[PDB]
């Protein structure tokens, strides 16, 4: 991860067109900020709708980086991204898809994370350029993880996951940060289990998490698209 | 006969053709008891 | 869309071909006869020549009695339906590797239809036991027991498993192959390790319940906890059309259902009224498919609310003459909902008119 | 002024001539009569508010003009169509009911209410 | 101090005196209706005399039913 | 086992949710008709009263209270019972009409000679005239109300839609009627023995009212205090919940420790 | 079904749902009581406790478990015996009635016991 | 005394030199705030030159990420309290064995100003992360998990690291070391064996008014919850004298304000609104102390 | 038993009956009210709130870091007082008086500080 030089020393707003996004919940500059509420409030058409925002807002690019993927949803993703554009195969495509299946053997399930990161830091670093890293569900990668460490024989560490739980996610959240050049802004998806937030899964993902865009399928109900209901939706950039 | 009861009765009988709805019904036909109390000591309780 | 000839299943649980969709409920509440009574329904597009509509099911009884299993077969066979059924069997005393590899080579069978641009149906019952077979090989193998004493890489083999369920596209031919995987649960517990692995990797889930078994749906079905994440678009769009409406008096029944039990706004005695029809129509004994041509109408009666005025205890008694009320007036009318496969303004109009006539006697 | 009210109604709770079944034989109130109090025995009651007439059967109740001009009449229950052909077989039966069956007392009223009708 | 209702004895009255069968015959009965009764009794419901007659008795019984350390008998 | 029994009782307060839940709204409904009633005899009960203050009408004694057989109503019952036994520190000797099981068993407490009448099936029904006058008609002959100048009769009148002020008002007997010193000024006849009919027709007129606003008040009070009861048990839930979550997390742990253990030996 | 015959099923199916109905109900009557159970739902309780002593039934074991013999119950008998109680046949009779009674002979036999 | 610059951290929970008193509460409610005020405040004897008063603080940062740290040195600098300070630094990205030594290595440095017989402070945020790093290591070298599978000998680890903050006699030259520990809690558990230990070790504790937070205020203490014992010896008189058991006041208007589902008798209206009054009184805001 | 004193067990036996009952009754108190329980039961529950409150002892060698003088009670007077408020004869003086401090005189001349 970078030194504390090309580490944030003080941190900005990434602007994004969605009114909503920039009042009630900021979007920061090597910031993560972890988006809760499924696909029912438009969640991948949210998504899509901050690739194309991020393309104005900087000139960015995405990487959609899909963890434990349903391989039946990777083809909805693939088929609704090609057809609204964010990725035109004669025109221009922003988001990069790594997409990792949960059939994928668990070692390569926590790679791919790590390979969308590569890709993010080449565009960072080495073509200066924003970028916004969705992750899916980091519960499916503390998953392929404890996996991993039972296999290496390693002890399961608390409610089983794995004993380097911090340290791979430090790596991972410190690897998405703003450099000189870019920065490199991870929207992730936390599977929760079952709401059991006091489990180490969740509650190292929200310490390593910003802020969190909680949107709702009520407020969706309203009519609201955006879905994000502000008086769930927190963040610590509203200072 | 006491003035409440004649009015009562006057009632009761003004709750009778086809207009009689349920809540009229209800205004005049009601049942209870009254538990009648005395110095802890209680004469029983007979339908009011 | 697949078709189960259960009301309730098809409109609000619709299903698809492809699709991998969950069935966690506790265990001979006829867990096996939900899933016995789709093949039936299947029987009848079966008939229908096309391949796509030929369903060559597979049932795979893991951890089963012989016992058990020569009932099933037998009942395959007095329904008709074991010559294009296949049963996989991996009983209770049949060792655990052949109930681990069980599931996986019955898919492999299932590839071979799928890629012949068919469709066929494999119906895990249960993966639990697969998981347990799993857990005795890792044990003795010395490999740790994840959670619950149960592998961990149990999530890896379930998602191997499970996605090799797919409607395929045209590059690969337009074929299929729909799933059903069965958990079973001792307390509806989706917390513990092996259903909320199952939970993640289905689309969908069926969640059937004991309280409704007891209030005499049997097999029972709770379908308010019941979900689909693959949705109406493998739905019948005349049975979508009439049934959007059922959803949403249900939605309220359930939240009425909790001040049913006196005193009532009119709203809500409405509500209740249309409700307590529809959970007695909606109820449905084993072994009982039925057409769509006739799943149409029904819905469609307790949409308009006409079967409020027939006593609960006549709901019975309607729905048979009902049916056939419909098909002395007209089966010109339920042949073009077979048909048409949707249904025209003026079609619903006479159904209409229909109901009412019917209602009246 | 004028009240006439029921604890279900308030029927007329303005007015301008008022017919009335009292103690003292029948009595008529038009605007200025002097304030009263006559206690209003089971009725039958026109009330007229211009030359509008309103025709009311009455329980009985209380009759006050106060000296603030409002009749303030109050009855336990009144129109006079309600009161009104089954009741009068059932009070026919009522008449034969006193032979029969304080309880005295009470079918009498029973009768009292039946001439009452009657009188309509 | 003990709890009855997680007490049982699978051998029945045969391993119990002859006259003390006989009188504690009802005992069980009474206390069962007891128990359910001053459970019912807490959740503030309004009693007829039937319940209240349980619960009378059974507060009788509830005394006799109690044991002082180191005292035979 | 902890988690069970964690779980039971969570479920437990959770049906107690559901009960307060279910109470409170049905509760609502039912007010709407008490608020109703009470309305158009309270406008009854005024033209009345407009001849009482004109009258000027002017008041051992009688106590009447009022409270239905039915319970929770909140503090109906004991803010009534306090007012009832500062009136009956005025005069313990005061002989006491229960118009209500609830107020009857409080106040039996505090004394249960003074307890003279009382009457049983009053919470089934909003009040209604019929058993105002069988009450009253009652009252006079077995009490013989008329006796006593002073007649007071408790109740709760719902001040604001949230809160009950216990009161009381003054039932007016046959004593007031003759020295009330306008009375001479509204022509009085010599061929009417007025007094021994208002006196009894006032006595009814006035306890329905009073019965109406005591009944708006109970049904008021079932409805606050089966919403507070809800807010109460959600906290209730929050706390098992934690609890709930800690010891699946628990029971995790202890079972990998036993994988380990089996490994390790 | 008519595996067990037909009636049999369907006196069955009767009796479980008016149990459930009777075990729901016991939260209501905890704190409500009678408050909130309209004329049908008394009786469902009433039902549903007359069937539950109907389930007891004496055993020849019984010596000083009880000590009272078993009652044998022919299957024709058992079908005709809930399908009464169902119907109402047996409602003006004793929750107790049923305790420990065998057929329909018993069921009637124990009613009288408690008659005079 | 250690002036906090707050009256609710300096009467209501007094403090002073040498004290051992963690800091407890709601993950990342801005806990490193709470920690920083304190800091902030001492700039009036640590940009004094009364060494006494001047404290030489250490902001221990474990398991926090870089960029994270970055920020609160600029904050730092931006007070300019950057330069009277040292930062110890050990990333949630940074290794297992670096977040071990991490406190360790910083109470020698310390020592080394404790050994000058000097005062100094040292905030030790978090040792919940040096729990999560000890057990890596552990179960690594296979040892056995401990309570809550956090090593059985996190126990000596932390008791080694907590006693090494007091004030010293005149023979060790009247320095101290203060601590300050800062613990978090998981998914906010406080009977976890982590923060117990602590707890038990420490005299007084931080906890913090979650509800309160929630409805604002930067920072919302719980003060009903937070303790100090031997920090109220720890006091300076001014504020020994002015505080009237104002603790025990505001305790009573805990009482009052947990009861109101109730009659308030005229006293307890008083008492109500004053401890209101008082608690409006109490809010403050960060980066700005008393 | 008369080890230390029929009395004084007998005075300690009740001490935990009424606390027993009071602890039980807290889920339903706070549910509800205090008042949605009986009159007994509220004399019951507000004299073991007092007993509650009297427990408190301030201690006398964190005197200063409570900032309170400590209070030592001797056996022979915590029989005695104890003895009263089971008798309720001091259920009568406010519940801020019981708490914090020691002795049943000590309750009472803070009743007394109180009133005024």
């Amino acid at each position: 991860p970078p030194s504390f030089a090309e580490q944030s020393t003080s941190a900005e707003i990434l602007e994004t067109g969605i009114k909503v996004v920039d009042l009630l919940a900021p979007y920061a500059r090597g910031g993560k900020i972890g988006l809760f509420g499924g696909a029912g409030v438009g969640k991948t058409v949210f998504i899509q709708e901050l690739i194309n925002n991020i393309a104005k807002a900087h000139g960015g690019f995405s990487v959609f980086t899909g963890v434990g993927e349903r391989t039946r949803e990777g083809n909805d993703l693939y088929r609704e991204m090609k057809e609204t554009g964010v990725i035109n195969l004669e025109g221009e495509s922003k988001v990069a898809l790594v997409f990792g299946q949960m059939n994928e053997p668990p070692g390569a399930r926590a790679r791919v994370a790590l390979t969308g990161l590569t890709i993010a830091e080449y565009f960072r670093d080495e073509e200066g350029q924003d970028v916004l890293l969705f992750i899916d569900n980091i519960f499916r990668f503390t998953q392929a993880g404890s996996e991993v460490s039972a296999l290496l024989g390693r002890i399961p560490s608390a409610v089983g996951y794995q004993p380097t739980l911090a340290t791979d996610m430090g790596l991972l959240q410190e690897r998405i940060t703003t450099t000189k050049k870019g920065s490199v802004t991870s929207v992730q998806a936390v599977y929760v289990p079952a709401d059991d937030l006091t489990d180490p899964a969740p509650a190292t993902t929200f310490a390593h998490l910003d802020a969190t865009t909680v949107l709702s399928r009520g407020i969706s109900e309203l009519g609201i698209y955006p879905a994000v209901d502000p008086l769930d939706s927190k963040s610590r950039l509203l200072d | 006969i006491s003035y409440a009861a004649y009015l009562n009765v006057a009632a009761q009988a003004i709750r009778s053709t086809e207009l009689q709805t349920a809540s009229v019904l209800n205004r005049s036909q009601t049942d209870a008891f009254y538990t009648q109390y005395k110095n802890a000591s209680e004469p029983t309780p007979i339908t009011k | 869309p697949v078709q189960t000839g259960l009301k309730a299943v098809d409109a609000l649980v619709p299903i698809g071909r492809g699709q991998r969709e969950l069935i966690i409920g506790d265990r001979q509440t006829g867990k096996t006869a939900v899933a016995l009574d789709t093949i039936l329904n299947q029987k009848r597009w079966n008939n229908g020549s096309d391949e796509s509509k030929k369903l060559y099911c597979v049932y795979v009884a893991v951890g089963q009695k012989r016992s058990t299993v020569a009932q099933l077969v037998q009942t395959l066979e007095q329904h008709d339906a074991m010559k294009y059924s296949i049963i996989v069997a991996a009983t209770a005393s049949e060792a655990a590797p052949l109930q681990y590899l069980a599931p996986f080579t019955a898919a492999s069978i299932g590839e071979w239809f799928r890629d012949n641009g068919k469709h066929a149906l494999i119906v895990y019952d249960d993966l639990s036991k697969q998981a347990v077979a799993y857990r005795q090989l890792s044990l003795l193998l010395r490999r740790p027991p994840g959670r619950e004493a149960y592998p961990g890489d149990v999530f890896y083999l379930h998602s191997r498993l499970l996605e090799r369920a797919a409607k395929l596209s045209e590059k690969e031919g337009s074929g299929s192959l729909t799933a059903l995987p069965v958990i079973e649960t001792q307390g509806g517990d989706v917390s513990a390790y092996i259903p909320t692995n199952v939970i993640s990797i289905t689309d969908g889930q069926i969640f059937l319940e004991a309280e409704l078994f007891y209030k005499g749906i049997r097999p029972a079905i709770n379908v308010g906890l019941s979900v689909s994440r693959v949705g109406s678009a493998a739905q019948v769009k005349a049975l979508k059309q009439v049934a959007g409406s059922l959803k949403l008096f249900l939605a309220q029944y359930r939240e009425v259902a909790a001040f049913a039990q006196s005193d009532l706004d009119a709203s809500t005695k409405q509500t209740l009224v249309r409700g307590e029809r529809l959970t007695q129509l909606l109820k449905q004994n084993q072994y009982s498919p039925l057409a769509t041509e006739e799943q149409v109408p029904l819905i469609y009666a307790g949409v308009n609310g006409h079967l409020d005025g027939i006593e609960l205890s006549r709901i019975g008694e309607f729905e048979s003459s009902f049916l056939s009320y419909l098909k002395s007036n007209h089966n010109e009318l339920l042949t073009e909902i077979r048909e048409k496969g949707e249904l025209s303004k003026e079609l619903l109009a006479s159904l209409k008119s229909a109901t009412e006539s019917f209602v009246a006697t | 002024k004028l009240q006439f009210a029921l604890p279900h109604e308030t029927l007329y709770s303005e007015v301008t001539q008022v017919n009335l079944p009292a103690k003292s034989g029948r009595i008529g109130v038009l605007a200025n009569h002097v304030p009263t109090v006559e206690q209003l025995l089971p009725g039958v009651v026109e009330v007229m508010e211009g030359s509008n007439s309103k025709k009311f059967f009455i329980s009985g109740g209380f009759a006050t003009v106060q000296p603030d001009s409002q009749l303030c009449v109050t009855a336990i229950e009144a129109p006079l169509e309600s009161f009104s052909e089954n009741i009068k077989n059932l009070l026919a039966e009522a008449k034969k009911n006193v032979s029969s069956s304080r309880e005295a007392a009470e079918a009498a009223i029973q009768v009292e209410v039946l001439e009452n009708l009657q009188s309509v | 101090a003990i709890n009855v209702g997680l007490s049982v004895s699978r051998v029945g009255s045969a391993a119990q005196v002859k006259a003390l069968k006989q009188v504690a015959g009802s005992l069980k009965l009474f206390l069962a209706q007891y128990r359910e009764v001053a459970a019912f009794a807490q959740f503030g419901s309004d009693l007829d005399a039937s319940t209240k007659q349980t619960l009378v008795r059974g507060e009788r019984l509830t005394q006799l039913l109690k044991q002082n350390q180191y005292s035979p008998l | 086992a902890t988690l069970k029994e964690v779980e039971m009782r969570l479920k437990s307060i959770k049906n107690i949710e559901k009960i307060t839940k279910t109470m409170k709204i049905v509760a609502s409904t039912r007010l709407s008709k008490a608020e109703k009633a009470k309305i158009s005899a309270k406008k009854m009960d005024e033209a009345e009263q407009l001849f009482y203050k004109n009258a000027e009408t002017k008041n051992k004694e009688l106590i009447v209270a009022i409270t239905s057989d039915k319970g929770l109503c909140g503090s109906i019952h004991s803010q009534l019972a306090k007012a009832v036994r500062r009136h009956l520190n005025d005069q313990p000797n005061a002989d006491i009409v229960t118009i209500g099981d609830k107020i009857k068993m409080q106040l039996l407490r505090t004394h249960p000679n003074n307890i003279k009448l009382s009457i049983n099936g009053i919470g089934k029904d909003a009040p209604t005239f019929q058993e105002s006058a069988l009450i009253a008609d009652k009252l006079l002959s077995v009490m013989k109300a008329g006796t006593y100048p002073k007649i007071s009769i408790f109740y709760n009148d719902p001040v604001s839609s949230l809160s009950f002020e216990p009161s009381e008002k003054p039932i007016f007997n046959a004593k007031t009627i003759e020295q009330s010193p306008s009375f001479g000024k509204f022509e009085i006849d010599t061929d009417a023995n007025v007094p021994r009919d208002l006196f009894e027709y006032t006595l009814a007129n006035q306890m329905l009212t009073a019965m109406a606003q005591g009944y708006a008040a109970e049904i008021s009070a079932r409805r606050n205090a089966m919403d507070n009861a809800s807010k109460n048990a959600g906290d209730m839930i929050n706390r098992y919940s934690i609890l709930y979550n800690r010891t699946r997390q628990a029971v995790i742990t202890n079972e990998l420790v036993d994988i380990i253990t089996g490994a390790s030996s | 079904a008519a595996v067990v015959g037909q009636e049999h099923y369907d006196v069955a199916s009767k009796v479980q749902e008016t149990l459930q109905t009777y075990k729901s109900l016991q939260d209501i009557i905890a704190i409500l009581g009678m408050d909130e159970l309209s004329e049908q739902d008394k009786l469902t309780v009433e039902r549903a406790r007359k069937i539950q002593r109907f389930l007891s039934q004496p055993f020849a074991v019984a010596e000083v478990f009880t000590g009272i013999p078993g009652k044998l119950v022919r299957l024709k008998d058992t079908v005709a015996s809930f399908k009464a109680v169902l119907e109402g046949k047996y409602d003006n009779i004793p929750e107790h009635a049923f305790y420990m009674v065998g057929g329909i002979e018993d069921v009637v036999a124990k009613a009288e016991k408690l008659a005079a």
